């Protein structure tokens, strides 16, 4: 695992300061040393610690929303990937909020 | 290490990874770490429950949200440490230097390094912990200020005995994505989950819920003895669960805007228990219906306390700017011709776009002067001339909106009114202009109806 | 007492006097003679630079060790000569002929950084000071006036009449009284100045008065001053100064030219002349060389390397100081094959050749960007690549990033055949494990913007919108064309 990691780290940020901070809370973290010799074995905390470093980008928190802002959401997408150049407001939202639920209604 | 992990109810990978980041020996210690988070995310309350868990490190806690610019967060690190370091080791000649003599980056270099030069009489060295609550939340913020204080461990002493450690605190992700090749340790904090705001909230507030005499007075007022503190904190966690269910499709994952809906509807909800709506879960939320359906949220009869003209005003300004300039000749034009002339024909296919929903149009003065004596009353026998000219009046009141930010026009700074080159719009929605002509009773519905 | 708006507590000032010249006795016909005055002209306390030298000399300990390259590597520092002859002759000619006639002229010197200029010119009053002290014309107290060697642009005015006076002034008191002693005090009680204004073009500052001035109390009869004003540019007064003071500057206008292969070689052959195909004693023991266990070794600096690190630096500007770098990175990439050969470290015969003197040569014709782009992470090869064919299809050098990754996305799902692809687009999106949905961007994706921003290859502009945000290659296309084919992936990719 540990050689897998730094294949991948070779193929991605190709930097040493990057594997010091992930090996760091792994060799911090631990306890004891055969609990160590196993963490490292398996490496249970470079995919812990590789999980919260993308843990709100883009999709960790739009993974958090709530259901009428997806909805918002959608529907403000639909209005900008509708128009020319991009550009919508709370109007142009909205109208299309109601007419996409009278939809679901319907 | 010898740190103290603290026992956070849900933030169980941070705090562990949070006492591997955070200890008295500055050697095993990074000299800067970012915490990035969320409104709302627990990035404080973790730190602080942390720093309390482990009385013996050193903490210098600075939120540079007061502090607006760079000049006043510079003089604000350069008091509080050396505050924090004359209660510390008391018994050190500590003389006292002026934090207002910080004005540059490099004054805070010299400061710091004169303030920690003469506590070189210790026995071991130290780190002491500044902390950054919230570096985005910096009003006069720059993209360039924080590499100004990535390197500034650069600069202090290597052999000095007290070590400055930053802890950032940032919120935004795209600031700190500029600063990502600088690998600094990133600990970041995801949004809770619904599962988690619903028992976050009811930890947090059904201690001040069950200590809030508005109804501990409400049971003697409607003397009731079936009560115990199970009795109490159960409709408690149960007035909790139902504004989270009732109330997370409006506000989303964040306490903050739960902790203030809990602090308004709660006496409108002990003041619907009467006698046995305390052992019942439902009858109770169906004697409440009416503070669960709707948010009520707002700062609430009238419209507007203007003038009739001024009103008027608003309207002619709210037409001319959303109809095309060519179709007022079929809507206004009313009088018997003496001449051979044609009318305006109209527009032939209604347009279904709605232009009401875009921003306004830009019109000439004289476009809304002639639009405001078509659609005013009549007012006042053949010297009266009863259609209204524009005197003083309608002049003044016109400026009078101009001032009050409801018809406005192409900000240049300090523009001239009167030239032949300043256009007017209105920036007032539909939603008022529609009870403003509510008011004086206007039919402006029946104006729109050719679009939609 | 008082509540201040601000506070400005870290302030220093001066201690410079306001009066100027014009009101130290105001009587035109009293004036004293200035000449022999105790303060003027630096007749008095004049180790007032002197007070700093005993600090920066320590133990006189330790024997520090010479080698065989090292004396080369001293002798092409900083220091008749048969490279500026009749450019010595016409200064000195032009800058005599104002000393014996008492006159008030201005030599204009220009040339591209390199040939020379400041070093003829400071002969030139070194041996106008030796004709001095030899008594055929009258004494001079000299000014050099380096145009960057100072913090603001109106500090020439301060040090020149400090430099005349021995009192200092503020700049607008050291005008003022510069324009009296150059307008009013007649010729017998003042005896002549030369300046020397050392890169000219950074004292023009938004009103050009100090260009005015500067050149504007020369043209009087009552003053005695040379201005022997250097330059960057030989068109200078027709591009950023006034047609009116071109006509002060006026027709000298004498051009340094750049250096020849054959006075390069001259001037590398006097610079070694006392040790090329000389002897020295070195020991075994360390490698210590003294020139006329212990052997006789010569020192042959070749001709032919000479002339080969010659007329390539005599094409490319024709500098007397780049000629001497290449030369010392010889001596110096000598000196490190000695001591890595021989093991001797700091406390036959010795060469340097043209496949020697070649690698300083080479040094500075390298671009290391394509050997940067080759080592560059295979996500930010394929950045790269993403934006090299979004610009054959858009034709604009300034494409989107919602382009570029969705460029990025398209090629990862068109090669769905490639055993490499296939290994790699699975930590590309997910770093190789589950628990971590499908990302929107791939990994290392700011990582990967920032490291080429910061490297001066990629160019983003400023916006807020991380989709339309515009990126521009700021290095080529071509070269990133020829550092995109040596992948044996990013090949086919
Ligand atoms: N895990 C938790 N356990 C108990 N109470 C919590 C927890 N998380 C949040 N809270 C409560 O909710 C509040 C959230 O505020 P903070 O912890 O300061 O979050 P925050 O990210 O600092 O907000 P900002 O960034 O200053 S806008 C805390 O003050 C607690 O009252
Ligand atoms: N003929 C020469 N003989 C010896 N040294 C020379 C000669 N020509 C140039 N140099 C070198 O150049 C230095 C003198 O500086 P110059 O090049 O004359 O000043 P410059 O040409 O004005 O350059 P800039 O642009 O002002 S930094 C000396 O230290 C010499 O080593
Ligand atoms: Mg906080
Ligand atoms: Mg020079």
């Amino acid at each position: 695992n540990l050689n897998r990691h730094i294949r991948m780290n070779f193929e991605t940020f190709r930097s040493l300061p990057t594997l010091k901070n992930s090996i760091i809370p792994l060799v911090a973290t631990s306890k004891n040393f055969g609990s160590l010799c196993t963490a490292i074995k398996s490496c249970s905390f470079l995919d812990i610690y590789n999980k919260n470093q993308l843990s709100n980008n883009l999709t960790g928190r739009l993974q958090s929303l709530s259901d009428l802002e997806l909805a918002i959401l959608i529907s403000a997408a639909r209005v900008a990937l509708r128009a020319k150049d991009g550009s919508f407001n709370f109007n142009l939202a909205y109208a299309e909020y109601e007419k996409m639920i009278k939809a679901i209604n319907s | 290490m010898n740190v103290t992990t603290p026992e956070v109810a849900f933030r169980e990978y941070q705090t562990n990874c949070l006492a591997s980041y955070i200890s008295a020996d500055p050697d095993i210690t990074p000299s800067n770490l970012i915490l990035q988070g969320y409104s709302g995310t627990g990035k404080t309350y973790t730190l602080k429950k942390y720093f309390n868990a482990n009385p013996n490190l050193h903490a210098v806690w600075l939120e540079p949200v007061e502090l607006v610019s760079w000049k006043p967060l510079l003089q604000a690190i350069a008091r509080t440490v050396q505050y924090k370091l004359k209660t510390l080791y008391p018994n050190i000649p500590t003389t006292d230097y002026d934090p207002l003599q910080v004005e540059e980056p490099f004054l805070l270099v010299k400061t710091l390094h004169n303030i920690f030069v003469q506590y070189e009489s210790l026995q071991e060295k130290t780190c002491l912990f500044l902390i950054l609550d919230g570096f985005d939340s910096l009003q006069d913020l720059d993209a360039a200020l924080f590499n100004k204080y990535i390197k500034l461990n650069e600069l202090l002493p290597k052999d000095s005995k007290i070590n400055i450690k930053f802890i950032y605190t940032m919120l935004e992700t795209s600031f700190l994505q500029r600063y990502s090749t600088h690998c600094i340790p990133t600990v970041m904090f995801p949004r809770y989950n619904v599962d988690e705001v619903s028992t976050i909230l009811v930890m947090s507030r059904c201690g001040e819920l069950m200590e809030d005499s508005c109804l501990r007075k409400r049971i003697i007022e409607e003397q009731i003895t079936d009560c115990t503190d199970d009795q109490f904190q159960n409709v408690a966690a149960n007035f909790i669960h139902l504004i989270v269910q009732a109330f997370h499709s409006y506000t989303g994952n964040d306490i903050f805007a739960l902790n203030d809906l809990i602090d308004f509807k709660w006496p409108k909800y002990v003041s619907r228990i009467t006698k046995e709506n305390i052992f019942e879960p439902l009858a109770l939320y169906k004697s409440a219906i009416k503070l669960f359906l709707s948010t009520d949220d707002n700062l609430s009869s009238q419209t507007y306390d203007l003038s009739i003209i001024s009103k008027y005003l608003l309207i002619a300004s709210y037409i001319c700017s959303y109809l095309e300039p060519r179709y007022d000749a079929s809507i206004f034009s009313r009088k018997t011709r003496i001449i051979q002339g044609r009318a305006a024909y109209g527009r032939r296919k209604k347009k279904e776009v709605n232009p009401r929903y875009l921003q306004p149009s830009l019109f000439a003065i004289e476009r809304l002067l002639a639009i405001f004596q078509a659609i005013f009353p009549i007012q006042g026998a053949l010297r009266e001339e009863s259609l209204m000219k524009a005197n003083i009046e309608v002049f003044q009141n016109l400026s009078e909106l101009h001032t009050l930010k409801l018809i406005a026009t192409t900000m240049n700074k300090n523009i001239d009114y009167l030239s032949p080159k300043v256009r007017w719009k209105v920036n007032v929605p539909w939603e008022i202009i529609k009870e403003i002509s509510e008011s004086v009773h206007f039919n402006i519905s029946d104006y729109f109806s050719d679009i939609h | 007492p008082v509540i201040r708006k601000f506070t400005k507590k870290n302030v220093a000032r001066a201690k410079k006097k306001y009066t100027p010249f014009s009101k130290r006795f105001k009587s035109i016909a009293a004036i004293p003679d200035l000449t022999s005055l105790p303060e003027f002209y630096g007749n008095s306390s004049e180790l007032m630079a002197s007070r700093f030298e005993n600090k920066l000399k320590t133990t006189q300990k330790h024997q520090i060790v010479e080698t065989i390259f090292s004396k080369v590597k001293k002798q092409l520092n900083s220091s008749y000569l048969p490279a500026r002859e009749n450019e010595f002759a016409s200064i000195y000619l032009s800058a005599y002929s104002a000393i014996e006639s008492d006159s008030a002229t201005t030599i204009y010197v220009a040339g591209t950084p390199g040939v020379g200029k400041t070093l003829t010119v400071r002969e030139v009053v070194k041996e106008l000071l030796s004709s001095s002290a030899q008594r055929e014309i009258p004494d001079f107290l000299y000014v050099e006036i380096n145009g960057l060697k100072m913090v603001k642009p109106t500090d020439c005015y301060e040090t020149l009449w400090n430099k005349v006076s021995g009192e200092r002034l503020t700049w607008a008191a050291s005008m003022e009284s510069l324009e009296f002693y150059f307008k009013r005090v007649p010729k017998n009680k003042k005896k002549t100045i030369v300046v020397l204004l050392d890169e000219l073009d950074a004292m023009v500052t938004k009103s050009q008065d100090i260009m005015y001035n500067f050149f504007n109390w020369t043209t009087y009869e009552n003053a005695k001053l040379i201005v022997i004003a250097v330059a960057n540019t030989m068109d200078l007064p027709e591009r950023q100064l006034g047609n009116k003071i071109t006509s002060r500057i006026g027709f000298t206008r004498i051009m340094f030219t750049g250096y020849t292969h054959e006075e390069l070689k001259n001037i590398i052959d006097l610079r070694l002349k006392g040790l090329n195909d000389s002897f020295f004693y070195v020991d075994t023991k360390t490698g210590n060389a003294i020139l006329i266990d212990v052997r006789k070794v010569r020192l042959r600096m070749s001709a032919d390397a000479i002339e080969i690190a010659s007329r390539k630096v005599a094409s490319v500007s024709g500098d007397a100081r780049r000629a001497l770098k290449v030369c010392k990175r010889a001596a110096e990439i000598a000196e490190k094959h000695y001591m890595a050969k021989h093991g001797y470290g700091y406390d036959g015969v010795q060469t340097v050749h043209i496949t020697h003197v070649m690698k300083a040569l080479n040094e500075t014709l390298n671009s290391h960007v394509i050997t940067f782009m080759t080592r560059l992470s295979f996500t930010a090869k394929l950045f790269i690549y993403a934006l090299l064919n979004l610009m054959k299809k858009n034709g604009s050098q300034e494409q989107e990033l919602g382009d570029i990754v969705d460029e990025i996305k398209l090629l990862i799902e068109v090669n769905g055949s490639n055993k490499f692809v296939m290994e790699i687009a699975k930590t590309l999106f997910q770093q190789g494990s589950d628990n971590i949905s499908e990302q929107l961007r791939i990994i290392s994706w700011d990582f990967v913007l920032n490291q080429l921003l910061d490297a001066g290859i990629l160019f983003k502009q400023t916006m807020k919108n991380d989709r339309i945000c515009c990126v521009k290659l700021n290095i080529s296309v071509e070269e990133a064309k020829r550092a995109m084919n040596e992948d044996e992936t990013l090949r086919n990719l």
